[PDB]
């Protein structure tokens, strides 16, 4: 078919005033620009040794996108985005064995707009220690996906949920996992 | 050995 | 909670590579919410409105000849250039699979079970996973997840085999992947565990 695709994806979202700039290779992220720190963030640390990117150019691209959004909003008679709520799935990074370090992966897929609230819960309480996440990754249907990660030591005592809020959902969606 | 990704730039709308 | 209507602009600048870099297509794509409204395709050579919303931009942008020449050079200046920069850690990346086999539920012999072959941590996505009973490939009763992206430059897949295990049987899962020169294989024996 085609061997490889590289995509530079940008967005700007009103009224949130939130933008993103990222490069994608065959559906994995190479890097993004943090709009806060104004800094290039490599998906894997290794990538930074082989390559660079001037984060300032991303910032300038996003200003054009903002300006275009103002125009297109007007041109559509102020027609807003239709929420498409996410599908959520939870799985482990490797087969689960007791006391063997592992990672729970919350995969949040097929949604828009690109704003979610995601919390890991352990036994019904929020967990932050060691957790990570990606930015919003583009899809070919122009929706988004996103991953969250929770390092954990498997046990018989504990249960976990990935809690997902999104404007297209009536109530927060919980996806459950426990040791088999 | 160490290279520099180039950005494509969006155009401004009519 | 926040129910204020939202408005989203997306831009995707795409490079598509065929046969190394021997054929490249460049797509400059503009979206309003989820709907593409204008694009530049290197196979066309100019902007085209995808919806009527984009008509004014296509007309405006195609009237700027130095904009067009620059988009027409994007296959080289952008696509081929960025392929070069990332090639060593993307196109050239290979990570070995880890293979584990286990029954899905613990139960007696002569009762229906699922044997799971879990393949983890590999890159790139292309893999093939085969089940054998003793030395015959089992292709009926194979329930697979398909290829799962983990979001961190690895994949996994779980390929399950429906079995009614009997006392003296050996089952083997066989994995082939471009990071391997010979199949990686893992055995499971029909014992009381």
């Amino acid at each position: 078919k085609e061997e490889h695709v590289i995509i530079q994806a940008e967005f700007y979202l009103n009224p949130d005033q939130s933008g993103e700039f990222m490069f994608d290779f065959d559906g994995d992220e190479i890097f993004h620009v943090d709009m806060a720190k104004k800094e290039t963030v490599w998906r894997l640390e290794e990538f930074g040794r082989f390559a660079s990117f001037e984060a300032q150019g991303a910032l300038a691209n996003i200003a054009v996108d903002k300006a275009n959004l103002e125009i297109m909003t007007k041109r559509s008679n102020y027609t807003p985005i239709t929420n498409v709520p996410p599908e959520v799935t939870v799985l482990t990074n490797s087969p689960v064995e007791l006391r063997e370090p592992n990672v729970l992966i919350c995969f949040i897929d097929k949604f828009t707009p690109p704003v979610v609230n995601v919390t890991w819960l352990r036994n019904g309480k929020p967990v932050t220690t060691g957790v990570s996440e990606t930015v919003f990754l583009p899809r070919e249907d122009h929706l988004f996906r996103k991953f969250h990660y929770l390092p954990f030591l498997p046990s018989t005592e504990d249960v976990y949920d990935c809690r997902v809020e999104h404007w297209g959902l009536d109530e927060p969606l919980l996806k459950h996992w426990e040791f088999d | 050995s160490k290279g520099l990704f180039r950005a494509a730039v969006p155009s401004g709308a009519s | 909670g926040d129910t204020r209507p939202r408005f989203l602009e997306q831009v995707k600048h795409e490079c598509h590579f065929f046969n190394g870099t021997e054929r490249v297509r460049f797509l400059d794509r503009y979206f309003y919410h989820q709907e593409e409204y204008v694009r530049f395709d290197s196979d066309v050579g100019e902007y085209r409105a995808v919806t009527e919303l984009g008509r004014p931009d296509a007309e405006y942008w195609n009237s700027q000849k130095d904009l067009l020449e620059q988009k027409r050079a994007a296959v080289d200046t952008y696509c081929r250039h960025n392929y070069g920069v990332g090639e060593s850690f993307t196109v050239q990346r290979r990570v070995y699979p880890e293979v584990t086999v286990y029954p899905a539920k613990t139960q007696p012999l002569q009762h229906h079970n699922l044997l799971v072959c879990s393949v983890n941590g590999f890159y790139p996505g292309s893999i093939e996973v085969r089940w054998f009973r003793n030395g015959q490939e089992e292709k009926t009763g194979v329930v697979s997840t398909g290829l799962i992206q983990n979001g961190d430059w690895t994949f996994q897949t779980l390929v399950m085999l429906e079995t009614v295990p009997r006392s003296g049987e050996v089952y083997t899962c066989q994995v082939e992947h471009p990071s391997l020169t010979s199949p990686l294989t893992v055995e499971w024996r029909a014992s009381s565990a």
